[PDB]
């Protein structure tokens, strides 16, 4: 007679009734995982009708002392509202059982779990979760793609719909908080003893104090929650009048850009016993981690602000007696409000530097501008700058006759074989710039973890502490290339070798100088690329301004051409794959890797869906090289001015001026590197993530449980960075996770035992990282795995792999997709027909690029090599191993004697 | 040699673009903020006297810009002018559900502030 | 041949380009339609369906 | 610009379609289209004939083949820019030209 008992004490009538999710620290396990429930008996309560609702009634049972203990807690928190109401009872099978009242069916560990560990197909709690508290009908899943965040944007929408939920738990762990330290109770709040409604109701590890001097821990709470307040948009409320959905939205002042106290007042609000110091303005951080802490909570707080508070803050400014707009500061979404220091009211001449400060800033073009509501686009529009808009389309490309017709001459382009023509110039109207700009909205508002960030910045770090860096002088800059664009105002009158002569060393000197004190926004030029490609999507190059190219180069290029210079590391850029390269590279990754296989990973819209918190991560991870030459104020404002200029920059697409919420630019030097930081990044917390949602318990290696425990630790438990672990960790990931990075292309070579025993990352891991942390679904199919390392990785930089011999010993060589090199080969530029000399020199790329394809089993793939020189000797002839006619000056290309 | 020809295109620029901004209602705008500084994206918002509202098929035309006034970021525009892509003037007579298969979409409207 | 009928496309949208057809946004987002479905296409019906609703661009001008 | 049109055409002839040698046959007697011709069935095309006899070639009946596929008249515009009926074409009414045909697919 258990049952009318139950109901025995509560009047309601119920019917009784598995894994789930805990956030566990002890002196045994340490994790967020999926554990098993063994101790506890649900019933669920029914309605007017006998249909189920949503109250479920756990009883579970006790010794008498924490029978006792829950009781003489639970009667000092009971007139918190917060709390779930309780029933104490002993029932002879005498053992002390306790009731809690109406919880629901899940916890928020398992909303924060089901989407932290996202899965296509292993997905019925979240499914569960949306058709309970209605976001969405149990039909909307049967639609095929319903979790992709890019093939279908509907599912913001319905993961929208439980941000209402989210905000009340908010409020809801707030006034717990404060009735945790009205009483003197010191206890650790977790994600597993609340609910979805917002009631908490597991107090056995709760301890008594004096009332007044309660202290409740929340750091593990609040981080693990923070990517769920992003994802559910939990702070909508929060922009309507007295926080209530149904009253309509806040009208702010347009002149108003500050919003401080409102920031202020949003933290005090939800996040009150958070205990470290939030800064709403970064210019007052400490340091890098500092700035990245408050950073976060920016982020979050941001949406809640008008969109036009943000960008440039402008000024009237009188120079020789003429009215001027210029910019004197910026309000960041991410690092608030930063003025500007050098900032003269009244000016008799203008100098060349501060001529082009003023002529790159968009305040002058967009004042000067007509108003812009662009219909085709959702990104904001700033100013059209012109009466007209511009719609420029591609033409198609420039067939090679003479050539397709000596390869069908020679065999080539029969049906049904191997190598076919797949690589086009595809031709794009006058839509195109736009609906490739319009990709954008892919970049979401993100929060991250913030205690498990701030951990895998000091792993990654360990990844660069191989190189120097540094500033430099302007007469130690090296420019690659002279003529690359000089983004919007300055192209008109030059490439960006004309602002290199005209500017003197002192001048670059004093814009250099300038930008540690001050903040230049500049506006980037987006333009079609007339380029050859396998898909009928459009191109774009991003041309960046000079301003923010040249002083850029002179902070970062000690390092770049540092981390371009190293062999045998991770990154692999500016390593050749010639002489032997691809072979060491290879080496290099297979390191002492024991039960190894191959791995590589993609990351769909990587340019656009990229968040700002990772961008701006990578930025200070490359602006740790900088601590002799550059103070902390100088390091802010060169990282204030990296997100004015490569983050949320004012882009010129198509005579009109827009705003871009993120991502990287294309033109910028500084992308492959920052790609690379992301990608380490990536893989660093899908690492962590696969070992702390691990079961400790089936843990065999004693080794790997200590490492879980001291990792949960160093996340969620210490502030400090302990320095110790993070070369323990590092040494671990390099011992059983060998990678080589490229930007955002990755091979790893992973010990696999370990994998299958969940020890290192995985597929799974990658793709419920980028799920919760990058806002897209990366799918299994564009990821490869290799089990045989003989054969070397599935793809890496467009590149395949075979295993040759090559003089006594086997060594790995580079091929290419032979469709690529003839279609290459078969549409040529506009340059390339005028001239016959860049067409032999075309041409003699693309046989070196063909020439390991001599060595492969197909007769068809070598035959290409062939067709190519054949084709070179022709072209010679209507016009050592150093002569490009004879294949040795291509089997040189690939001996390890350089 | 080219440091005095950039610096005169920069300086000829910096000027026309001067001229061309009003300096009553952009002083209104400037001076009725506290530190006299304000965000830049709601200068045009506030003290432009052209828009132009790029539309790319009908239904946002019959949503947007219907009749010969409409009303955009709390300001009343009357038309002045509409083109197509293809820079021709489309009369308002023609922007029906009828001939909308015959018109050069997107269309640019012009409007000035009243 | 597919390789023939897709050279022979992109030969066709080049002479369409050069005789100005894309001052006409109506006219050139057709033809650069029926381009680059001709450069994705698979097998040759549907690609010679294409290029002759293709080729009736260019002869309906005056050549 | 005259090499690429000879050299497509070249390549067009060598391609050797039943469709592309029809269109390029008759719009070598003069005997052009208007639009661009359709794909999908029952859809609009407007196409002019010069000649007597290459409206005897082209057209046989309330139908006639164009493009390797049938389509048939719905009216026929002559240069007075009203309706020709389908039996007033005769070899005597021909001096009695150029005249534009309007179909659907079959
Ligand atoms: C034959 C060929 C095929 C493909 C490509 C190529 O550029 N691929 C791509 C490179 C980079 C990008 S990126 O902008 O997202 O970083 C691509 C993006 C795209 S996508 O975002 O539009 O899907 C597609 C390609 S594709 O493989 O050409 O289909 C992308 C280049 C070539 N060119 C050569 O291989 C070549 C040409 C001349 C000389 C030499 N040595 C080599
Ligand atoms: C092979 C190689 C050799 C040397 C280098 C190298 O040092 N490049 C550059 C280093 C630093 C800078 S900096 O001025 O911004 O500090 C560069 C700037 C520029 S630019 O802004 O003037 O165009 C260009 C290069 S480049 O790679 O030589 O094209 C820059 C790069 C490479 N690139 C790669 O290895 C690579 C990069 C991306 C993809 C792939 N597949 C390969
Ligand atoms: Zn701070
Ligand atoms: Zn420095």
């Amino acid at each position: 007679s258990f049952l009318n008992r139950v109901c025995g004490v509560s009047a309601a009538r119920l019917t009784p009734c598995v894994y789930r999710a805990f956030d566990i620290y002890n002196d045994k396990v340490a994790g967020f995982a999926k554990f098993l429930k063994t101790n506890c008996c649900r019933f669920q309560e029914k309605d007017e009708d006998d249909n189920l609702i949503d109250s479920y009634f756990v009883v579970k049972r006790h010794t008498f002392s924490n029978y006792q203990h829950e009781e003489t807690i639970y009667n000092l928190l009971k007139d918190c509202p917060a709390v779930a109401k309780h029933d104490f009872f002993k029932f002879r099978i005498m053992v002390p059982h306790i009731s809690r009242q109406r919880l629901t069916k899940y916890t928020m560990a398992d909303l924060v779990y089901a989407l932290r560990h996202f899965d296509e197909g292993n997905c019925d709690t979240l499914k569960e979760i949306l058709v309970t508290y209605n976001c969405c009908d149990d039909d909307y899943f049967n639609k095929k793609d319903w979790y992709d965040f890019v093939e279908n944007p509907d599912i913001l929408r319905v993961y929208a719909n439980l941000g209402e939920r989210v905000r009340q738990a908010l409020l809801k762990t707030v006034q717990f908080c404060d009735a945790m330290r009205n009483a003197g109770i010191v206890g650790v709040l977790t994600l597993d003893n609340q609910d979805l409604n917002g009631n908490w109701y597991d107090f056995g590890d709760f301890i008594q104090t004096t009332p007044g001097s309660g202290v409740p821990v929340v750091d593990s709470y609040y981080s693990l929650l923070m990517p769920i307040l992003t994802l559910t948009r939990a702070l909508t409320a929060e922009s309507h009048v007295d926080t209530d959905l149904t009253k309509p939205y806040i009208k702010w002042d347009l002149l108003k850009y500050d919003f401080t106290e409102e920031r202020l007042k949003l933290f005090d609000r939800y996040f009150k016993y958070w205990d470290q110091t939030y800064h709403p303005n970064c210019v007052n951080c400490l340091d890098d981690r500092c700035i990245l802490h408050c950073a976060n909570f920016n982020v979050l707080f941001s949406t809640v602000f008008p969109p036009t508070s943000f960008g440039p803050l402008v000024r009237k400014i009188f120079v020789d007696g003429v009215p001027f707009v210029v910019s004197t500061g910026y309000h960041f979404r991410e690092l608030g409000v930063v003025h500007n220091q050098d900032v003269n009211l009244h000016s008799s001449r203008l100098s060349f530097k501060e001529l082009l400060v003023y002529a790159a800033d968009p305040a002058m073009h967009a004042a000067s501008g007509n108003l812009l509501l662009d219909k085709r686009t959702t990104c904001f529009s700033v100013a059209a700058l012109t009466n007209n808009v511009a719609f420029q389309t591609v033409k198609p490309g420039n067939f090679n006759k003479d050539f397709y017709d000596f390869a069908v001459s020679k065999g080539f382009f029969k049906e049904g074989s191997s190598v076919e023509l797949k690589h086009f110039f595809f031709a794009q109207d006058g839509n195109a710039a736009i609906s490739d700009y319009d990709y954008y909205r892919y970049n979401l508002p993100t929060m991250c973890d913030i205690r498990q960030l701030l951990f895998v910045v000091e792993v990654v770090d360990k990844y660069f502490d191989c190189y120097d860096g540094g500033c430099i002088n302007a007469n130690q800059v090296i420019v690659n290339n002279l003529d690359k664009s000089a983004g919007f105002p300055f192209n008109k009158w030059g490439k960006a070798r004309l602002y290199y002569d005209s500017m003197s060393y002192e001048d670059q000197d004093a814009l250099f100088a300038y930008t540690k004190r001050n903040v230049i926004p500049t506006i980037t030029q987006m333009n079609l690329k007339y380029a050859i490609s396998a898909k009928n999507r459009a191109r774009t190059v991003a041309g960046v301004s000079i301003c923010s190219t040249m002083t850029n180069r002179q902070f970062h290029q000690k390092l770049l051409k540092s981390i371009a210079a190293t062999r045998g590391a991770t990154v692999v850029i500016g390593t050749s794959k010639f002489y032997g390269g691809w072979h060491n590279m290879l080496k290099t990754v297979y390191s002492d890797v024991e039960n190894p296989h191959l791995m590589g990973w993609d990351y769909p819209k990587c340019d656009r869906a990229m968040p700002n918190m990772l961008r701006i991560m990578a930025s200070l991870v490359l602006a740790r090289k900088h601590t002799t030459c550059c103070s902390l104020s100088h390091r802010f404002y060169r990282l204030a001015n990296e997100c004015a200029q490569v983050l949320s920059e004012m882009v010129m697409c198509g005579g009109s001026l827009y705003v871009k919420p993120g991502g990287t630019s294309s033109g910028d030097a500084t992308t492959a590197y920052a790609n690379s930081v992301f990608n380490i990044c990536q893989a660093v917390t899908a690492n962590v993530n696969a070992l702390l949602s691990t079961d400790g318990n089936k843990i065999a290696d004693k080794y790997v449980r200590n490492l879980q425990h001291r990792l949960y630790e160093c996340l969620y438990r210490n502030r400090d960075v302990d320095t110790d672990f993070v070369n323990e960790f590092y040494a671990y990931l390099r011992k059983h996770f060998s990678m080589m990075i490229l930007s955002d292309d990755a091979v790893v070579c992973f010990n696999s035992t370990y994998a299958s025993q969940g020890l290192v990352a995985s597929i799974k891991n990658f793709k419920s990282v980028l799920y919760y942390q990058n806002n897209v679904f990366m799918s299994e199919a564009k990821c490869w795995t290799e089990t045989d390392l003989t054969k070397g990785p599935h793809e890496f930089c467009s590149q395949h792999t075979m295993l040759v011999k090559q003089g006594d010993d086997y060594v790995y060589l580079p091929y290419p997709d032979p469709s690529r090199i003839l279609g290459a080969g078969c549409f040529v530029d506009d340059i390339v027909k005028t001239d016959g000399t860049l067409m032999i020199e075309r041409f003699v790329s693309l046989a070196i690029d063909a020439y390991p394809l001599t060595k492969h089993p197909n007769q068809e793939y070598a035959d290409v090599f062939h067709l190519y020189l054949q084709y070179i000797r022709k072209l010679h002839d209507e016009l050592n191993t150093s002569r490009y006619w004879e294949p040795e000056f291509y089997e040189a290309m690939y001996t390890p004697h350089t | 040699d080219k440091r005095a020809k950039v610096t005169s295109a920069m300086q000829t620029m910096l000027f026309t673009m001067l001229r061309k901004l009003d300096n009553d209602a952009l002083n209104n705008i400037i001076n009725n903020a506290r530190d006299g500084c304000v965000p830049l994206n709601i200068i045009p918002l506030t003290t432009a006297a052209k828009l132009m509202v790029v539309i790319p098929d009908y239904n946002t035309y019959k949503n947007t810009c219907d009749g010969t006034t409409f009303t955009y970021a709390s300001a009343l525009w009357e038309i002045q002018q509409v083109v197509d892509a293809d820079s021709k003037i489309v009369q308002l007579s023609e922007i029906s559900m009828d001939n909308s298969p015959n018109l050069a979409w997107p269309l640019i409207v012009t409007a000035l502030r009243a | 041949k597919m390789s023939d009928v897709k050279c022979t496309s992109v030969v066709l949208l080049s002479v369409l380009q050069q005789l100005r057809v894309e001052s006409s946004s109506k006219l050139w987002a057709q033809c650069v339609q029926l381009h680059n479905d001709i450069l994705l296409a698979k097998d040759t019906t549907e690609a010679f369906e294409k290029m002759v609703s293709l080729l009736s661009v260019l002869l309906s001008m005056q050549g």
